[PDB]
């Protein structure tokens, strides 16, 4: 065992492509790794008092109106997630939120950020299983119900245990309100019901012009 | 695209002596305009002739 | 029975179509057209 | 060797590749073309339904990651940009095109032989479409412009209606007409507001012989409707007075204070006296207007709109003789309103629509201008009724402004056919295949045709070559040029006669497109896909 | 689309049914095609496949191509299944079939596209095939005479253009002679398995022989075979199927005694078996001993001790051989070995071949057998060249049965074409389009030859077309002189029968893809 | 060019294959490695050598044997 | 791509290489002066070579376009409230402050664009400016209602080139602003390209420079950008015709006379050296072979026929595609300039000698 001055020469250089070809998957991967690293540990290892306007919220916020009442976004792909976050303006905030099936305090989750859609049609409400993303055995476990937030990029929401917070019937004004207690969600706008719609597309706008 | 200096540069070679003759092709280009092509036919001719 | 809790008792065709969500896009035609039906007139939503 | 980090693909390979792209992008649209053809209903994953016929629409919504296909896709977006109608068959023609020529490549024929004879064709193609197969517009009268409207809307969801539809539609490009510098009459189309709203059937659809806006009054004081409305326009809010940033209010002395508040309201009140002392009735604002001006206007029995869109203001304040004010300053530092700034119509109302509401300025005065209100069975019917309507309008604008029309029915195809194959003889050795290829290729859009019809396509493109031949054969029996397709009975008819219509520059710029983007496909031989 | 609860086929069922499936039908059928489109003519290219194992088989063939490629296509099988049909019933124009099934189906994809009906297009392939089969059947060419000097010769050119596109086309005279002294050399039947292919490593192609008696390896010689003679000049075979060795005399067969002298009686008794078998072997006058079942070291020095050649554990089918070349008769017992049992040769004689020992039976005036010994410098060498000698045998085993030829180098397909479209220039029209489609898909051979030749296709085709149309039966391709000639007087020459079976399994093939118009694949059951 | 330094690769996976530089050197080191080792146990003075065995039964011996020095030791 | 359009582009860049010069006394060609615009939309037969400037820039002030008698004025300064390079704050504690600040305000800019007006200016461009309001509305409606067409967010790089091209002078304060400082021209409007994009045209200059502007068309993006980098290579041939004005025949011609030449100057050397030069000869034999190849012709038999046919005497004789052989090229106008094949030659010459004196590569 000596000359361990060995100084490569091509060998490194003539597997290039192979080591690329195994570097970038690994760039990949380890890409949604730090993603998810970044909420993953650290917070796993852990009278106008009564609302008065609350039930009059509750009863105008029954105010679909529109057609339908959609559902939040199911995501069933890490790289979905991934390339959903990536790309998609900054401006508006992205909330996610984790559950698994069956276990109690996720329906009412639901039907919360369901109910908030409409009230802010800005914000991007979508769900997501624990399983798919790649979340470790604890926080599967004992902390799946969580509402991530995301905005610019990087994380504004660190909320894990939303039931320790809400029970397991709190209402949309109840997690509206908690939102906006730390000034989360965005400011409510002025709206009406147009008759459909009026706009098809944005062009040369060639509009009138009266000439002699 | 036609262009011989376009085609180089435009794939990442990943030889060094490749990335030369990208080089040399990008300055051809800048001499001339155009032969960006022929310039870097010529040399790979050459070096194999230098083979033998 | 609402997914956001509450439960809805009726026999009006527009709030029964309303409350269901479909994946069929054919079924989203058909419950546009009785929410149309509703809008207009506000009767006839099963005739139609 | 090479050691590219990437994957490569040569010669026949490639080429193959590519052809099958361009066919299965044709392949997906071939099946909505010709009023036998059927529309589509595409669903983007997140519920929303898009029920459709136009070509350009289908391509634009569909993910593409061939970059072939891709070409196709931005050939259909330029053709509906540049005409506004023929997307499908240009697609269909390109791909076809495409095919052949590789077929002509795999008999190994040079693809440079291939391009020059394909260049060849189009010019040849043209000149011919220009010099036998128009139609002049002048002896025809509002019959021609009726016919091509119906035309354009066979094979949409408003065919059937036609008889109706296109009268309203000639009746909305001929009421925003206009004559510009040097006396050529442009009709400036995408000025008709086109507004959706579902409820009653199409029948009820409505043209509106003046304007028609998507918003309602700000305030419910204010009266619904005004007989003889002085339109006001404006480009600026109606708000509450705030300093700027360069501007800072220090109080020292408190007396001052309540001046400085008052002040900064009573701006505002001084701005809307201004503007109402000159007998304004109709106030349009592109900002918004608060409670307090709100109020201002309601007291004077005045309509006051606010978050007007800007292009829908150009058109109102064009249309009714108003001009846009974004301040109030005239040329001696003062600030003043002049009554002559004041648009005019005979009504302003805003009228129900499926228990909603939206404002119409009915006859405007100084310039005539349209808007259609489209009343459908749902948004989805709402849409597709909207891109054929926009689909006929600009059918009818490239018809009057250009007055050549050709017939259709695939019979300027066959016609081109016959055309080319007898020409090809008289050009060259190879390109003499390349303008054969050609010729059999432009085949492709009535045997698209019948086959939708569920019709014998071989024998009834055979009668139609038959006819053509004939009519290029004997002098005396020019008259046949017009022979078409009628698919309701699946066999050949006098187009011109019957009332099918094309505008010629939906052709020529077909092929022209369709010809570039088969050149610039059948250069590719070679292709290098790096790895991201 | 519904969920149905219920659903009908089991869940997994895959189907497609219509104009597309068709389409893709054809388009799998040419990606098919292309696999072996370059093998085809003397400027043909060998194909070198790898399977699973790692073992690479470089081959020629169109039949072994195909073979090897593990389709999956439900359509693209049929084209395997016909070139293994011509395979098996000419042995040569196993890339035509295929070339000419998928050109069809190329040539009718445009009219399947545009909604005609598949059933027309099958009655105008029915029409097309019967004509062109009885345009063949008419234009051959046969010779009333018989002539033994003419058959040869005319046996000879059938095998040289059979071999003129493999590797061994440099020797393709020597080794079309070979062939056919080989066949002639057969008696009534034309067995294959009368035809021993023994394949030796080393040594060039021009080194490889054709025995005018038979030859094997040796096998496994015991102790004391190197003290026999090796060469005799008119030895007499004794062909054996017997296991001559010491041994029990039966599986089920138990001896008891109770006295040595029994023990020494029974010793006795088994020696005395072995050599009473040995010395009525040796007594019927033979030389050489030959045995299906082993011979044992003992019989092997009994037998060196009389200056006799003894070999066990011969293959049965070289044991056969030996007994078509030398005239004797397989024997299970030796009670009874008369002259009219014993073979006989002029020569015996082991000689070694490329690090081998090889015994030679040679001089047999009556022989009815052959023996191909190959020489080559690689396996697949070895192999290619028997495949290649066995389409020359196939060939020339077809024209024994009869002598009727066309010309090679596509001129037969040019002539046919030319007919068809003269033929179909005079029908309604409905078929006339199908019809003169079947023409032109006709033309695709003789482009591939150019093609691979690299040539340029159009000109040639076009100069054919010509002087076809103007008078002139055998011109097709002239590979060498990069241009068209009379194939018939270049002795490019085909027997009928090839290009009949091409046409009838290329239109039964394609008749069969384009009837099909659903395909439905109910799942894989037991993946594992 | 070389066996194992050419664009197309020619060698099961694992296989190696050195050129004159490297066979050179690993040759040379090798035979000097052996033969340092051996040494100083040579002559009148020279000293003893410990061989653990690293099997199950961890064999022990002590020798001055060159032959039994080489002998039980994994030489690659 | 464009050998089709090659009757339109060729003449178009030929005119285009000698309007940016002066055809005596020049030595070479900044090909900066020949700006590319990219529109998509129409055919290449659509390209254009439009004599002024083409700026992408919509026209803020809209309701006036198509000027006559244009005089172009570039400025660089901000049309906005007042604002001093130092920061700045209004201090307000009576109302009549705040009556007089939004008076004086209106004031200013109202005499800013008096100022603009008097001088006959009826186009306006406007650098682009960041930290400060380049173009208040106020401004800008000021401007309207005296007829002066606004076109702002002029780019930084791009003065130097408008300048050149109309003959203004930026305009950096308005004490300077003055009307021997504007640019006089035939016509300015604002042109749709039938729906794929408006471009502004100010055609024809009084006294006009040495720059040109060609408008390329296509019906994707694909092509336009290939037929921008062909016109670019035309551009740059004719600039080697420029520099070293020598002209040889193309097809493969000077390779083939270059093969020949250095295999009889080999065969009159010795040594490993003669190797040597017999090998660059056969080297330099690549291109015709290359050039009958990819044209369906027989790469060995025309090479030979060149050969021959050079060693004949025929200097000219090079690769014919049209007629499928050998014949002479002159005669079919295939010629290109000496410093192509020259340079290509010395170029790679050096790389290769560069490269043969290397011995070892070391990772980093
Ligand atoms: N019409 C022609 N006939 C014969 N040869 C030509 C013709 N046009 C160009 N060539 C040759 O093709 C060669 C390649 O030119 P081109 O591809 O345009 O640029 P590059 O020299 O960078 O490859 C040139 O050396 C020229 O001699
Ligand atoms: N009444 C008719 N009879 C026969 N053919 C028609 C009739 N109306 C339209 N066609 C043909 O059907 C085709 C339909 O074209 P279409 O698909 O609407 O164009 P786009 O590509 O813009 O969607 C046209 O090419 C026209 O020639
Ligand atoms: N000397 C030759 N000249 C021209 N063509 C030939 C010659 N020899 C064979 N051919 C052609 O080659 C074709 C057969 O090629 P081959 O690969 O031997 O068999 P297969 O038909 O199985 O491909 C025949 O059609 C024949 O016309
Ligand atoms: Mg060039
Ligand atoms: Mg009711
Ligand atoms: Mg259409
Ligand atoms: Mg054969």
């Amino acid at each position: 065992l000596a000359g361990e001055g060995i100084s490569v020469n091509t060998g490194p250089k003539g597997v290039i492509n192979d080591w690329r070809r195994f570097k970038q998957l690994e760039t990949e991967q380890r890409e949604e790794q730090c993603r998810e690293m970044e909420r993953l540990i650290k917070k796993l290892s852990m009278f106008l008092q009564q609302y008065r306007k609350q039930r009059m919220e509750e009863m105008r916020q029954q105010l679909h109106k529109g057609p339908q009442f959609k559902q939040v976004f199911e995501i069933s792909s890490g790289e979905g997630f991934l390339d959903m976050i990536d790309k998609e303006q900054k401006s508006i905030v992205i909330m996610v939120h984790i559950y698994e099936d069956g276990i109690p305090g996720t329906e009412a989750m639901n039907g919360c950020m369901i109910c908030l859609a409409a009230e802010y049609p800005a914000v991007k409400f979508c769900k997501v299983k624990s399983s798919v993303i790649g979340a470790s055995s604890q926080f599967t476990r004992n902390a799946l119900p969580a509402l991530l937030i995301y905005k610019g990029g990087e994380l504004i929401g660190n909320f894990v245990r939303v039931t320790d917070q809400l029970g397991d019937d709190f209402f949309a004004v109840d997690l509206e309100a908690f939102l906006q207690e730390f000034g989360l969600l965005p400011e409510k706008e002025v709206l009406v019901l147009t008759s459909v719609r009026n706009s098809a597309t944005c062009h040369s706008e060639d509009s009138d012009l009266e000439i002699d | 695209t036609n262009d011989g200096a376009t085609i180089l540069k435009q794939m990442q070679v990943l030889h060094p002596a490749a990335r030369m003759l990208v080089e040399l092709s990008k300055a051809q280009d800048i001499e001339a305009g155009d032969g960006t092509t022929s310039v870097v036919i010529i040399a790979g001719s050459l070096l194999d002739s230098c083979t033998k | 029975l609402d997914p956001m809790g509450g439960i809805v008792m009726t026999n009006d065709g527009n709030a029964i179509l309303r409350e269901i969500q479909v994946q069929h896009p054919a079924a989203k035609s058909m419950i546009e057209i009785s929410r149309t039906q509703d809008e207009e007139v506000g009767d006839g939503t099963t005739s139609v | 060797p090479l050691s590219v980090f990437g994957d490569r693909s040569t010669g026949e390979t490639i080429r193959s590749q590519n052809v099958m792209a361009a066919a299965s992008i044709a392949n997906i649209v071939k099946s909505s073309l010709g009023p036998v053809g059927l529309d589509k209903m595409l669903v983007d994953d997140i519920g929303d339904v898009t029920i459709t016929n136009d070509g350009a629409t289908i391509l634009k919504l569909l993910e593409v990651e061939h970059p072939a296909a891709k070409v196709l896709c931005e050939l259909a977006d330029l053709q509906d940009k540049e005409v506004g109608d023929g997307t499908t068959s240009v697609v269909i023609i390109a791909a076809e095109l495409l095919k052949n020529a590789d077929e002509l490549v795999k008999q190994k024929i040079h693809p440079t032989s291939v391009i020059s004879g394909y260049r060849l064709a189009c010019k040849e193609a043209v000149r011919y479409i220009n010099e036998n197969l128009i139609v002049n517009t002048d002896e025809l009268g509002r019959d021609c412009l009726i016919n091509a409207a119906k035309t354009s809307m066979s094979s949409k969801i408003i065919g059937i209606n036609g008889d109706f539809f296109a009268n309203m539609v000639v009746d909305a490009v001929l009421a925003i007409k206009y004559t510009d510098i040097r006396g050529q009459p442009r009709y400036p189309v995408n000025s008709v507001n086109i507004l959706k709203a579902h409820g009653r059937s199409q029948m009820e659809s409505m043209l509106i012989s003046g304007y028609a806006l998507n918003c309602v009054v700000g305030s419910q004081g204010m009266p619904k409707r005004i007989v003889n409305a002085k339109i006001a326009c404006l480009d600026f809010s109606l708000q509450k007075t705030k300093m700027k940033l360069g501007v800072q209010v220090v109080i020292t002395d408190p007396e001052k204070l309540d001046q400085i508040r008052q002040r900064e309201s009573d701006i505002t009140k001084e701005r809307i006296q201004k503007i109402l002392a000159t007998g304004a009735n109709v106030i349009l604002t592109t900002g918004g207007i608060d409670d307090m001006c709100l109020k201002y206007f309601v007291e004077a029995g005045a309509m006051a709109v606010r978050r007007v869109l800007k292009r829908d203001l150009k058109r109102i304040a064009k249309a009714s003789g108003a001009t846009i004010l974004s301040t109030l300053a005239n040329l001696e530092g003062e600030e003043t309103f002049e009554a002559a700034m004041l648009g005019q119509a005979e009504e302003v109302v805003q009228e129900r629509i499926c228990d909603d509401e939206l404002i119409l300025i009915k006859n405007t005065k100084a310039r005539t201008s349209a808007s259609i209100i489209l009343r459908g069975a749902n948004d989805f019917m709402c849409d597709e009724m909207e891109r054929s309507l926009h689909d006929a309008l600009c059918v009818v604008k490239r018809v009057l402004e250009s007055k050549s029309v050709v017939p259709g029915g695939g019979a300027v195809e066959a016609a081109l056919s016959i055309y080319l194959e007898n020409y090809a003889t008289s050009m060259g050795s190879r390109e003499q295949l390349a303008i054969a290829e050609f010729a059999r290729s432009l085949l492709v859009i009535p045997n698209t045709l019948a086959v939708n019809a569920a019709q014998d396509s071989t024998d009834l493109v055979a009668k139609l070559r038959a006819f053509h031949n004939e009519a290029q054969v004997n002098p005396e029996r020019k008259n046949l040029k017009w022979i078409g397709l009628d698919l309701s009975n699946g066999k050949p008819r006098d187009n011109k006669q019957a009332g099918v219509f094309e505008p010629t520059i939906v052709k020529v710029k077909s092929l022209k497109f369709a010809t570039e983007a088969a050149i610039t496909i059948l250069r590719i031989d070679d292709l290098i896909k790096l790895h991201p | 689309m519904m969920p149905t609860p219920v659903i009908l086929l089991k869940e997994g069922t895959d189907s497609s049914q219509g104009i597309p499936q068709l389409v893709s039908n054809i388009s799998a059928c040419q990606v098919i095609a292309e696999a072996v489109r370059t093998t085809l003519g003397p400027r043909g290219m060998d194909k070198l496949i790898v399977d699973g194992r790692g073992k690479a088989t470089i081959s020629n063939d169109g039949a072994t191509i195909l073979k090897l490629l593990d389709v999956v296509h439900p359509a693209a099988k049929t084209l395997v299944d016909i070139a293994k049909s011509q395979d098996a019933e000419v042995g040569d124009g196993t890339t035509s079939v295929t070339l000419l099934a998928a050109e069809f189906l190329k040539q009718v994809k445009p009219y399947v596209e545009e909604g005609l009906h598949p059933q027309i297009i099958i009655r105008a392939f029915r029409t097309a095939t019967q004509l062109a089969v009885n345009k063949i059947k008419e234009i051959a060419v046969t010779v009333k005479k018989a002539d033994k000097v003419e058959q040869r010769k005319l046996l000879e050119k059938c095998a040289m253009t059979a071999l003129s596109s493999k590797l061994i086309s440099q020797q393709k005279a020597f080794f079309a002679k070979m062939v056919v002294d080989a066949v002639m050399m057969l008696d009534d039947l034309l067995q294959l398995k009368m035809i021993g292919i023994k394949k030796v490593q080393g040594g060039a192609l021009e080194d490889s022989q054709l025995v005018a008696g038979v030859a094997f390896k040796k096998t496994f010689s015991y102790a004391g075979f190197e003290m026999q003679p090796k060469k005799y000049h008119n030895p007499k075979i004794a062909l054996l199927n017997v296991e001559l060795e010491l041994k029990a005399e039966k599986d089920n067969a138990e001896i008891r005694v109770h006295t040595v002298e029994d023990y020494q009686a029974i010793v006795d008794a088994e020696w005395n078996i072995l050599y009473d078998k040995l010395e009525k072997i040796h007594h019927s006058g033979a030389k050489v001993v030959l045995s299906k079942l082993p011979i044992g070291d003992v019989a092997t020095q009994y037998f060196a001790d009389r200056d006799m050649f003894c070999a066990g554990r011969v293959p049965e089918e070289d044991l056969k051989r030996t007994m078509m070349a030398c005239g004797g008769s397989i024997q299970t017992s030796v009670n009874a070995l008369s002259a009219d049992v014993l073979g006989r040769c002029q020569v015996f004689e082991e000689t070694q071949i490329g690090g081998e020992r090889y015994n030679f039976f040679t001089g047999c005036p009556k022989a009815k057998t052959c023996t191909f010994i190959l020489r080559g410098g690689a396996e697949q060498f070895m192999e290619e060249t028997e495949r290649s000698l066995h389409d020359a045998i196939m060939i020339v085993r077809r024209a024994i049965k009869n002598d009727s030829v066309v010309a090679g180098g596509g001129a037969i397909e040019m002539e046919l074409s030319k007919y068809l479209r003269d033929y179909s220039r005079t029908i309604p029209g409905k078929q006339q389009l199908l019809i003169g489609a079947y023409a032109k898909a006709l033309e695709i051979i003789p482009r591939q030859l150019c093609d691979n030749a690299g040539f340029d296709a159009t000109n040639i085709l076009n100069k054919l077309r010509a002087r076809h149309a103007q008078g002139g039966t055998w011109y097709g391709v002239d590979i060498n002189n990069e241009d068209i000639a009379d194939n018939f007087e270049a002795f490019v020459w085909e027997p009928a029968m090839v290009r009949i079976n091409a046409l009838t399994a290329a239109s039964e093939a394609a008749c069969l893809i384009v009837s099909v118009d659903e395909t439905i694949k109910n799942p894989r059951s037991t993946v594992d | 060019a070389s066996l194992s330094l050419a664009p197309v690769n020619i060698f099961k996976a694992g296989a190696d294959e050195e050129r004159a530089e490297t066979a050179r050197l690993t040759s040379f080191i090798g035979a000097i490695a052996i033969g340092d080792l051996v040494k100083s146990t040579l002559g009148p003075k020279g000293m003893d050598k410990i061989l653990l065995s690293s099997g199950r039964d961890a064999s022990l011996m002590v020798t001055n044997d060159g032959a039994t020095i080489l002998k039980n030791i994994g030489v690659d | 791509v464009v050998s089709q359009y090659s009757s339109l582009l060729s003449p178009m860049s030929v005119n285009a290489v000698m309007k940016v010069i002066d055809p005596a006394t020049a030595t070479s060609v900044d090909l900066r002066d020949i700006k590319i615009v990219k529109k998509l939309g129409g055919t290449i037969d659509d390209c254009e070579l439009v004599e002024g400037l083409v700026l992408t820039q919509k026209v803020s002030n809209s309701g006036i376009t198509r000027v006559e008698k244009a005089k172009i004025g570039l400025i660089q300064f901000c049309l906005s409230a007042p604002k001093t390079d130092m920061d700045n704050q209004i201090v307000v504690s009576d109302y009549a402050q705040m009556d007089r600040v939004l008076r004086e305000e209106r004031a200013y800019i109202l005499n800013l664009v008096k100022q603009i007006k008097k001088t006959g200016c009826n186009v306006l461009l406007i650098q682009k400016s960041i930290l400060r309001d380049a173009l208040s509305d106020l401004a800008l409606h000021f401007l309207n209602k005296m007829k002066i067409m606004v076109i702002k967010d002029i780019e930084r790089e791009d003065i130097e080139f408008i300048c050149k091209t109309i003959g203004t002078k930026p305009v950096a304060h308005i004490d300077q602003f003055t009307a021997d400082m504007l640019g006089s021209a035939e016509l300015a409007e604002e042109v749709n390209l039938n729906g794929s994009g408006k471009l502004l045209k100010i055609t024809g200059c009084a006294s006009p420079g040495k720059t040109v502007t060609i408008v390329v068309r296509g019906s994707n993006k694909l092509v336009i950008e290939e037929a921008e980098r062909s016109i670019h290579d035309a551009l740059c041939v004719i600039r080697c015709l420029v520099k070293k004005r020598a002209l040889i025949a193309g097809g493969g011609a000077p390779e083939i006379e270059l093969a020949l030449r250095l295999t009889e100057y080999s065969r009159t050397l010795s040594g490993m050296e003669s190797y040597c030069v017999r090998a660059f000869a056969d080297a330099m034999e690549v291109i015709p072979s290359t050039l009958a190849e990819n044209a369906g012709l027989n790469p060995i038999s025309t090479v030979t026929e060149l050969r021959n046919r050079h060693a004949q005497g025929e200097k000219t004789a090079g690769i014919n595609v049209r007629k499928g052989g050998i014949s002479n090229i002159l005669e079919e106008l295939v010629v290109q300039p000496l410093l192509v094949s020259v340079s290509a030659l010395t170029l790679a010459t050096e790389t290769v000698r560069s490269i043969l004196k290397i011995d070892d590569v070391v990772n980093t």
